[PDB]
RNA sequence: GUAGAAACUGCGAACGGCUCAUUAAAACAGUUAUAGUCUACUUGACAUUUAUAAGGAUAACUACGGAAAAGCUGUAGCUAAUACUUGCAUUAUCCUUGGAUAAGUAUUUGUUAGAAGGAAUUAUAACAAAGAAGUAACACGUAGUGUGUAUCAAUCGAGUUUCUGACCUAUCAGCUUUUGAUGUUAGGGUAUUGGCCUAACAUGGCUAUGACGGGUAACGGGGAAUUAGAGUUCGAUUCCGGAGAGGGAGCCUGAGAAAUAGCUACCACAUCUAAGGAAGGCAGCAGGCGCGUAAAUUACCCAAUUCUAAAGAAGAGAGGUAGUGACAAGAAAUA
């Protein structure tokens, strides 16, 4: 509701396909405007018709209370997300979801497969 | 103890299991290679002669040709020896191993075929199995259906009963060392490349002997 | 076994690289080219601690993957290239171009230079060699070999290279008026012209320098790299032309707010 | 055209991690030399005495098998390659045609001439004999790359090597040399120099400025504790160097090893067995027994730091994250 945002050291980036940032949140008297907000707001103050073309990480919220900091990524457009993004934080974007989660037991797959010989491993 | 018999020319081959000490009588105190009558092994087998090929003992461990003793030994193996397969490169491992003069003990035979005799001996040299697979190396296949140099190779591959997805459709192996144009373009690129070279160096050698005043 | 090494360690990393002692135990161990380690960076350095193009090891590895990044006129795709004092970096996404040189402390800086000025370098000979057929070739010290060079060039002085063919354009000699840059302890950055040389028979020869500013300094032969002739320098220069401040000098001038 | 179990081929596995037993002019530190050498990957230069395309043979696979057991393997039939091999098409220089041809990269032997370094038996050139190995019968579809290749140079390194520098002990005063100890001559060997080794010859070499021995609950250093200034004591343990993988000695492959989650043998210890035989090495990470005054989880992940590969995409007990934890350190309630 009442928040004012103040980007700093602001770069574009051609080699990849992104703008980033650092980022200042102001929130007196109040607790940590969501992560869900921060984006509408962006994407307004930046003209970005979509939202999903942004990544928020590593917020902090500055003892004291009132005020906290974090960083900001803003992407040409889907596809150049999904390129060079890593998998966890396009989970955490909802962009994909697989969860495919075998363990650390293929070493025990590994090691008793060379054992065996051409034909049947 | 155990017989196997193999028909190299037609590819075929059959087992008989044998307890008796009259039977296998001739065969003792033979080495490897050198042939053999088959009478003693069946009335059927008059007139056939075998060939000693290898075996191995009661424990199982095999014989091999070099060995001049009736009984096990114990060698260190490389890699262009018989009787081993290196897990590294270099290695050398030392392994216990059986003589080739024929004994007792053997468990096997593995010997094969050179001489028919007066019957058929059913499944042992009735039938015929073909190579299996082709050529690929395209000079193989035109030695194999004896053309010359006008007749394009491409046609004559084969698949045997190949009718896999399609209808009949098939489906052939690649085929290499086949003249294409790419290979022309290989020589011919390298030829400009080379003249290319030539030139330079003509051009920087003058250059260099003009500076010299 | 005991063979060549390839790990390094980051407290046994070279200082002017800059490294922070937490978060991590390694450092990136360049590769083997044109450049000593020890006078020399790798490629991830510069383009992730110093351009902040990247944030981890593998963003430097994408964008090296699409061919957009040129040292020397040449597209590489190491992450532990090494790049070397003299060297020109073009960027095609970005249409930029840089020189490295030292600042008047000892370490490497990109210096922006324009596209004009991106076609030559300059080299200084490390030796001269005869071979076969009587032709003579130069060594520089971006490990380069230079068939049919003139026969006025000698062992210490500095050459100008065109980058689209590797011909010579001019040479500049070794003088007792060069202007110079020096590349070793003490004194990494800084330009001077030349005073004096020494000439010890059997050890190293000694030269002494002297500042803008009437300063004099000494150093070996080995660290001495010309760049001009008396009167200009034939390349442009970081903002302080290496010109060095005592820390008083220095203190009070950085104290304007 | 897209994908691809097996298998052949290529590269790596000599880096990393652990521990401190040996070791007292040894190792190590600061300073030197290689004009006495080797050097994969990477970087730059750049080559000499059937051809519209050559050869045979082997995995995987199919069929017949042996052994209680093992990362065991026999016989027969097929088939590829950047595996293993053979080999074609061509000009240059000196005197606005011809002549001589050059017909040979490294390396070895004999006779000569001679831009650089303080110093040449140096680069280099001629004459007479030998002579390896090579200069694309390869793949992609981007003029562009990938793989491979003779010699020179660079780079990532190593082997030797000059000068100076250590704790306690004389109830350790002479030592070394037959069987190499110290030198000379000629060879052998090595990647090179050298008693490194062989043959002949001479009688040398070190020492109270402590040789030769004994001891160390001794790995060296960067460093640590306490001290006004002098000093005294510690340094197994984040980084660098050295050494080892139960104790010794040998060896293959390879650019690189006297390798040990590589091989061969003996000594000690110890596992399975149908009694014929087969298979071993936690001073790597967890964990157990023993020892003792004396020391933690048989956990999660490759997200970061980096390394290896056919190098975005795989793997890594290297490494990171938590768990245990009054070793040590900082802030700070009980109004
Ligand atoms: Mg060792
Ligand atoms: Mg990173
Ligand atoms: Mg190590
Ligand atoms: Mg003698
Ligand atoms: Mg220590
Ligand atoms: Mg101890
Ligand atoms: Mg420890
Ligand atoms: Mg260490
Ligand atoms: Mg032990
Ligand atoms: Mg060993
Ligand atoms: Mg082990
Ligand atoms: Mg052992
Ligand atoms: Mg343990
Ligand atoms: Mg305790
Ligand atoms: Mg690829
Ligand atoms: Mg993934």
């Amino acid at each position: 509701d009442q928040f004012t945002i103040r980007v700093k050291k602001y770069m574009s980036n051609p080699l990849l396909r992104r703008k980033q940032f650092a980022l200042e949140i102001l929130h007196p008297n109040k607790g940590s405007v969501a992560k869900k907000e921060v984006k509408e707001r962006l994407a307004k103050m930046y003209k970005l018709n979509n939202v999903n073309t942004i990544v928020l990480f590593g917020f902090k919220t500055l003892f004291g209370g009132g005020r906290t900091k974090g960083f900001g990524l803003i992407y040409k457009n889907v596809d150049a997300v999904k390129k060079f993004e890593k998998k966890y934080r396009l989970v955490r974007e909802g962009l994909i979801d697989k969860e495919t989660k075998a363990g650390r037991r293929a070493s025990k797959e590994l090691k008793n497969r060379r054992k065996k010989v051409r034909g049947t491993e | 103890m155990k017989l196997n018999i193999s028909n190299p020319l037609n590819n075929v081959q059959k087992s008989i299991e044998i307890d008796d000490e009259k039977k296998l009588l001739p065969f003792m105190e033979k080495r490897i290679g050198n042939a053999v009558p088959g009478d003693s092994i069946g009335e059927e087998f008059t007139g056939y002669v075998f060939r000693i090929t290898g075996g191995n003992d009661k424990q199982g461990f095999p014989m091999i040709q070099g060995v001049l003793t009736n009984n096990r030994v114990r060698l260190l193996f490389k890699k262009g020896m018989k009787c081993y397969r290196p897990r590294k490169k270099g290695e050398r491992k030392r392994k216990s191993v059986r003589g080739c003069i024929v004994g007792q003990d053997l468990s096997a035979l593995n010997l094969t075929l050179v001489k028919k005799g007066v019957n058929e001996i059913p499944g042992l040299t009735d039938k015929a199995v073909g190579k299996k697979l082709g050529p690929k190396r395209a000079s193989k296949i035109r030695k194999l259906f004896n053309l010359d140099k006008s007749d394009d190779v491409r046609k004559y591959v084969i698949g045997r009963a190949i009718t896999k997805n399609g209808k009949t459709k098939f489906i052939k192996p690649k085929i290499q060392r086949l003249v294409t144009e790419k290979r022309l373009l290989r020589k011919r690129n390298l030829l400009q490349a080379k003249e290319k070279r030539r030139l330079e160096k003509k051009q920087q050698l003058k250059e260099y002997k003009q500076l010299l005043n | 076994g005991k063979g060549i090494k390839k790990h390094l360690k980051r407290v046994n990393a070279p200082s002017h690289w800059m490294l922070n002692k937490m978060g991590g135990q390694y450092a990136p161990k360049t590769s083997s080219g044109p450049h000593k380690l020890l006078e020399s960076i790798p490629l991830v350095i510069l383009l992730r601690n110093r351009l902040k193009y990247a944030l981890t090891f593998d963003e430097v590895k994408m964008i090296l993957i699409q061919k957009i990044v040129k040292v020397d006129n040449k597209v590489r795709t190491d992450c532990t290239f090494p790049v070397g004092l003299m060297d020109v970096i073009h960027i095609t996404k970005s249409n930029e171009y840089f020189r490295l040189l030292y600042d008047i402390k000892g370490r490497f800086v990109p210096h922006r230079i324009t596209n004009e000025e991106s076609k030559y370098k300059l080299c200084k000979v490390k030796k001269i060699l005869l071979r076969k057929g009587r032709l003579s070739i130069a060594v520089t010290h971006d490990g380069r070999s230079i068939p049919y060079i003139h026969p006025d060039v000698k062992v210490n002085d500095t050459v100008r290279l065109d980058l689209e063919t590797g011909k010579v354009l001019e040479h500049l000699k070794f003088q007792v008026g060069s202007l110079v840059m020096v590349t070793a302890g003490h004194s990494v950055g800084r330009v001077g012209v030349i005073s004096s040389i020494d000439k010890n028979m059997g050890t190293y020869d000694i030269i002494h320098v002297k500042d803008s500013r009437n300063k004099v300094f000494a150093t070996r032969l080995s660290n001495v790299f010309v760049i001009g002739d008396n009167t200009k320098p034939y390349i442009s220069l970081p903002r302080e032309k290496g010109i060095k401040l005592d820390i008083i000098e220095e203190r009070r001038n950085r104290l304007k707010a």
